[PDB]
Parts: C-alpha cells; structure tokens; sequence
C-alpha cells in the first residue's frame, strides 16, 4: 500500500518498530491524513514519545498544522505529554504557534489544567500575551 | 471574474478585508473576512452572479438568505448580513473556528455516548427553534453542524431550507439533493418537518456507531434499504439510545417523535451530559467520571 498511510497508522498505534521499518523503506515522514494529521501529530497526541523522537530525527516538520491549526505541540500540550512537549521544543517547535482560534499550546495547556506543561512552555519563551 | 480584496456593503457602510481561503461551499468561494473598523472576523460566502443561472441555484440563493437572516439562536450560525456588487453576492456569517462535526467524525469515528448526548442536545434545541419558526432545514448533516470555540453546535447551510406557509402543507420540491434522503422524499407523498427528525436520526446513528445507517457502495441498494427501513444498530449501543434511534428512523413520518418529543427523550433527560468537552475530544477519546 502507500507507506505514508502505513506510517500514519503505526504512529497512531504506537508501533515503534513498524515506524522505523517504514522510515527505512522510504515512508514520507510528512504524510498527512484527511484532516491534516501527520505521523508526528498522531504520535504526539497519543503520547508515543519514542516515535515522536524518531520522526523528528528524520526531519519531520515540527510545525505542520492540521485542519484545526493544531501543531503537534498543540496536541501534546492539550493532552499533558510533558516529555513530548520538551522534545518538540528542542527541535524548534514554535512555542507561540496559533491554531485557528488564535490559541497557542500554552492557552490549551492552561485550559486543560496541565500546569507542568504551562511552566515548560513559559521556560521556552511562551508569550502569555501572544495574539493573532 | 476576480473577487475584490475589500468587500464594501453599500447599505451599512461596513468594509471587509478578504483574508484566507476557507474552501468552496457549493458554488461559493468562502473566506475569512475582517471588518476594517471593529476588526471582527467572519466567514464570507462569495457567490459569482455568473453561477446564478435563474433556475435552482439563483432563487435557492435568495431563499437561503431570506430564511437564514430571519434566524437568531444559540445553536444557529449567526447571520451578519448580505450585499452584492455587479459580479458577486456576499454573505457574512459567523466564523466557526472549530470546524464541523464532519471533521470530528473523520478523526474520531464513533464518539462516546456522553459526547453524542452533548452534541445531539444542541442539534435538537437548534432544530426545535427552526421548527417553531416554521423552518424545515431539510439537509442536516455533519458538515453543516459547525462548532465554535466553546464547542457549541451552530446549525448552518440553509440552502435547502423551506418555510412552512400554512398548516398541514406538504412540500413536494427541493432545490437540490439532501445528504440523508428521508423515505417520504423517495416517495410521492410529499414531506414536512419530520424530515429533520429523520436526518437527526441518521446523525445520531453515525455519531454513536461511527458509520452511516443506510449508505452502501450502490445508491440503488441504499435507496431500497431506506424505503424498506433496513438497518441494524450494533448490540454495544445502549438500549435508551438504540430505542431513540429506532423512533426517529421509521418509514412512517407521523410515527417519529416531534422535535419537542425528541428533546424530551430519556436519552437526554437521563444519562451524563458533560459540563465541558476537553479540546482533546477533536482528536482522541476523552475519559469521564
Ligand atoms: C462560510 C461557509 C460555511 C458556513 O456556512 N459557515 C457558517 C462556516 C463557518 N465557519 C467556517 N470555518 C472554517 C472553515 C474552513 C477553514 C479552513 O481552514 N479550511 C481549509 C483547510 C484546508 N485548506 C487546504 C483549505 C482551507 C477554517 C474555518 O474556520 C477557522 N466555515 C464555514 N463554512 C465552510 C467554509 C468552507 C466549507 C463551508
């Protein structure tokens, strides 16, 4: 089939070994599904830290935006996956990326009560007065 | 041929800067537009007058506008005005920044029951308002149930809507093809408010089950199933919900709950309705209680 589709499914399902195999077989790390979710989005939102790292090491676009305007960092922040937030920031995720409500990962983290995330985002330059 | 970069309403004096492209909405191109003064952002529907052949597309345009502009409710897309130049009709609507239940559905498939309950209640309240104002929507579907920043449902897209003008009026004509065809639309008998209850039935099924109730790979087989009322609710669906689906998805339109009776079903008056859906619910299932 399409290796891209397979890589989307593997990243979602948290299949570490499948992700590596598919990447070695030339799967597009920047494949998108029908609502703009990339493997990085899917891994990030599902808490799959190992897969997030593998994707980033292979040059996955850290600021790809889905149909809502969510970057992987938005999704990680809203789900409370601290380690994934950290690694995304380390690969230069835009800490002030705006979704289509003009919300940044900090807004979303704060709204969901993920306060450890809020503090990390602040550490890496999140602007509380960021505005679209 | 070329859409103006700035939209000027002759009447109200309001001027709107054309922003990012949102997609086609039928014959219309849609854009984020922002008031130059107040800086409010709206969804602009821009229809070329070239595509408004006098038949079913034109008076349809007038009907959508006539009906929508007369509406104002918590669960109906805000109507903010309309105007025209020599080349285009411009409709200013509420921008619904969390897309529609279509996008949700594509990502989530089957929702949890509390989610379905949360969304369905708003859909029903919105539709009750329409029915009380003698409006049948006639084309309720995932793609025209928009969500705002608070994940409140807003009913949009009144392109197939009609106003019941007298009591017991049987509508015989639609200016297009509904997404969910009610059995009475397939028949010669005509139709009325119960077509929205049918579509809400289909929607509820889709939200809970994760696939449409009737649709197959062949339209003929689909239409045949509709007329024979052939569908199956999977056994994992809870009884109250299943029962409510069965009440809505009945061939005889008079046998279905009215929108008010629908609102007052056990499905809504019992069972959990979350105070809030977390924004994660657009992408992954949420945990409750
Ligand atoms: C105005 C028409 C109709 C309507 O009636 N209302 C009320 C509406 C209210 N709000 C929206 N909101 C948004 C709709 C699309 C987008 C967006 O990002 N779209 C695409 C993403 C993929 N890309 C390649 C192309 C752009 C963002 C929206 O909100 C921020 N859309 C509405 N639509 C839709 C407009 C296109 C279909 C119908």
């Amino acid at each position: 089939s399409d290796l891209g589709k397979k890589l989307l499914e593997a990243a979602r399902a948290g299949q570490d070994d499948e992700v590596r195999i598919l990447i070695a077989n030339g799967a597009d790390v920047n494949a998108v599904d029908n609502t703009g979710l990339t493997p990085l989005h899917l891994a990030a939102v599902s808490g799959h830290l190992e897969i997030v790292e593998v994707l980033l090491k292979h040059g996955a676009d850290v600021d790809a935006a889905d149909v809502y305007g969510f970057t992987p960092l938005h999704l990680a922040a809203m789900t409370g996956h601290l380690e994934i937030v950290e690694v995304l920031l380390k690969y230069g995720a835009d800490v002030n990326a705006f979704d289509m409500t003009g919300s940044t990962p900090l807004h979303l983290a704060a709204d969901e009560g993920h306060l450890e995330i809020v503090e990390v985002l602040l550490k890496y330059g999140a602007d509380v007065n960021a505005q679209d | 041929k070329e859409i103006p970069e700035v939209l000027v309403d002759p009447r109200s004096r309001r001027r709107y800067v054309r922003g990012r492209f949102l997609g086609k909405g039928g014959f219309a191109k849609c854009f984020e537009i922002s008031d130059a003064d107040t800086k409010e952002v709206f969804a602009g529907k821009i229809v070329p007058k070239s595509l408004l052949l006098k038949p079913h597309q034109r008076e349809k345009m007038s009907m959508e506008i006539s009906i929508h502009r007369s509406l104002a409710h918590q669960h109906v897309v805000g109507f903010h005005g309309f105007f025209e130049d020599n080349d285009f009709v411009f409709v200013v609507l509420e921008l619904c920044r969390r897309r529609s239940l279509l996008e949700l559905h594509k990502r989530r498939k089957a929702l949890t029951e509390p989610e379905a309950r949360y969304y369905l209640r708003q859909i029903v309240l919105g539709c009750q308002y329409l029915h009380r104002n003698r409006v049948i929507h006639r084309d309720l579907k995932l793609g025209n149930l928009f969500l705002n920043e608070d994940l409140e449902v807003k009913i949009g897209d009144f392109g197939l809507a009609t106003k019941v003008e007298y009591d017991g009026e049987r509508k015989k004509t639609l200016c297009g093809t509904p997404n969910y065809i009610a059995p009475e639309v397939l028949s010669k008998k005509g139709h009325s408010f119960e077509v929205d209850v049918w579509s809400i039935g289909c929607i509820m099924y889709t939200l809970l089950v994760g696939k449409p109730p009737f649709e197959t790979s062949c339209l003929k087989e689909t239409y045949l199933r509709i007329k024979k009322n052939e569908y199956s609710i999977p056994k994992h669906i809870n009884p109250v919900a299943a029962s409510l689906i069965q009440k809505m998805l009945q061939t005889d339109p008079t046998a279905r709950p009215t929108i008010n009776e629908l609102l007052n079903d056990e499905f809504f008056t019992s069972g959990y309705i979350p105070a809030r859906l977390p924004i994660t619910c657009l992408t992954i299932p949420p945990r409750f209680s």
